[PDB]
């Protein structure tokens, strides 16, 4: 096993006179996935450029000036490849999955991208009204809406608050302009780094990219990344009630470290603790995560999830569940309850489990090759290198029982949470109250 | 009469300083706790 871990290839990175970072992962598989991955998102956005990282996405598809659009998606087709990507709050992605014998090709077609978009004023215009619908879309998935409304309040104020999405007066109003000075502003080499996995032979890789990646960074100002403006954490809520609707949902969280804090292991070997349930599961027998248990034997929960979602310098520690309008209290207070066990009397047989949980999804993590390149992708942008499963291993294959406690307590103890509630909320308490469900009366 | 007359008004004296210490202490709990109200902001958004 640890030999397994060891005998894992080691991930290959160089960077560019240019700026962009090349490093990938090398397999025997035929096929594979290569992507650049731009340190873009809407935290970048500002109050009237907010929504374009997005109306991005939604053009960076349909073509480029080199080839327009019924050729680039008929080359991609044509091939067998699957371009398909994202844009977060500080992280957005285009990623290709060929037979890596268009490694070459691929790497082109992500260039002519990341560089060249038609931005055809005739596409947006369409654009337009799509996204305006399919955001009307993302509106009634409760399950995210919560989760931006956590942001919006977690951060109030600052540039996380914004979602990712952008508010409708924007996406009908951003400019054929605003989009290339989104594009030209943001996509930089510096900021972009170029991650594949598969059957690659890195140099080839960098040849490539060295080749189509023909940048070149005259000022000292090209060649810097700037650093973010530090964002507010405010312990509040917000809720937009609503017995309309099935159910509540409710999610509550405490600032998180941020991707560099070493903590962050503990901190994730944490949430393995406690874990997340689904009525659909097997197991009002679950293992120690008695939130599963107790939101069994008494129907709690549909089902609740924690997450430690972090970025650059910030994050949200927290968990989010869904349940009947008339369960929500008992549910929380059992929760938030298990963040106090946790962090005041949490026991090695626990942790030890813990671990071997997240080493499970440690390595399952990395399940493929598009996956692997979100890694090194994610990896190098966020973390500066690459972090090998054989050390993400000793990272958490270290955290003892009393490291967790440590840890939680000094992110949760007598913290003031943020907490959204959209639904037939009404029997959720008001703050002082799960406030004080922060300090245990041990 | 009233031969507790002192120990009652020394007595009185310390009460009074308590009312003043005490009274505020609570008065700031009170307001620390309901500023979550005071604070608040409601808005009705329907769908249209």
């Amino acid at each position: 096993y640890a030999q397994a871990l060891q005998s894992v290839p080691e991930t290959q990175v160089s960077q560019l006179d240019n700026g962009v970072r090349v490093a990938s992962e090398q397999s025997s598989q035929p096929t594979c996935t290569v992507g650049v991955w731009i340190d873009a998102g809407s935290r970048y956005e500002s109050e009237k450029n907010n929504g374009a990282g997005y109306f991005l996405e939604h053009l960076a598809f349909k073509g480029t000036k080199n080839r327009p659009q019924n050729a680039l998606e008929k080359e991609v087709e044509s091939m067998g490849a699957h371009l398909n990507a994202y844009s977060s709050r500080e992280h957005t992605a285009y990623y290709i999955k060929a037979l890596s014998k268009d490694v070459p090709k691929a790497v082109e077609l992500l260039a002519d991208i990341v560089q060249n978009c038609s931005l055809e004023d005739s596409q947006i215009e369409k654009e337009r009204d799509v996204i305006v619908r399919e955001l009307q879309e993302n509106d009634t998935s409760m399950r995210e809406v919560v989760f931006n409304y956590l942001h919006a309040t977690a951060f109030q104020g600052t540039g996380l608050a914004q979602s990712v999405e952008g508010p409708s007066e924007n996406i009908r109003k951003l400019s054929r302009a605003d989009l290339t000075e989104y594009l030209s502003t943001h996509y930089t080499a510096p900021r972009m780094v170029l991650a594949a996995a598969g059957g690659v032979e890195h140099q080839q890789l960098l040849e490539l990219a060295q080749k189509h990646f023909g940048g070149v960074p005259f000022t000292y100002d090209d060649d810097a990344v700037p650093t973010l403006s530090k964002c507010r954490f405010t312990g509040s809520q917000i809720r937009h009630r609503e017995d309309g609707l099935p159910l509540a949902h409710v999610a509550i969280a405490v600032e998180g470290p941020g991707w560099a804090h070493p903590d962050l292991v503990a901190l994730q070997v944490a949430n393995a603790i406690i874990g997340h349930y689904d009525r659909t599961y097997g197991g009002g027998l679950h293992s120690s995560s008695p939130l599963a248990s107790i939101a069994v034997t008494n129907k709690l929960c549909q089902s609740f999830q924690t997450f430690s979602i972090c970025y650059s310098e910030t994050g949200l520690f927290g968990f989010y569940f869904v349940c009947d309008r008339m369960s929500i209290d008992d549910m929380m207070f059992v929760l938030q309850g298990q963040w106090m066990r946790l962090c005041t009397s949490i026991s090695e047989s626990e942790v030890l489990r813990g671990k071997n949980f997240l080493r499970n999804a440690l390595v399952s993590h990395l399940d493929g090759t598009t996956p692997v390149c979100e890694d090194i992708g994610r990896e190098l942008l966020t973390y500066g290198r690459r972090i090998p499963l054989e050390e993400w291993e000793e990272r958490l294959a270290e955290v003892d029982a009393r490291m967790v406690r440590e840890v939680c307590s000094k992110y949760i103890y007598d913290q003031c949470p943020a907490v959204a509630g959209p639904g037939p909320i009404e029997q959720l308490p008001d703050y002082n109250r799960i406030r004080s469900g922060m300090f245990w009366l041990r | 009469a009233e031969p507790e007359h002192d120990h009652r008004k020394r007595m009185g004296l310390k009460m009074l300083l308590m009312m003043g210490l005490l009274v505020p202490l609570v008065y700031y709990m009170k307001r620390h706790k309901w500023s979550v109200l005071k604070s608040r902001k409601l808005a009705y958004r329907p769908p249209k």
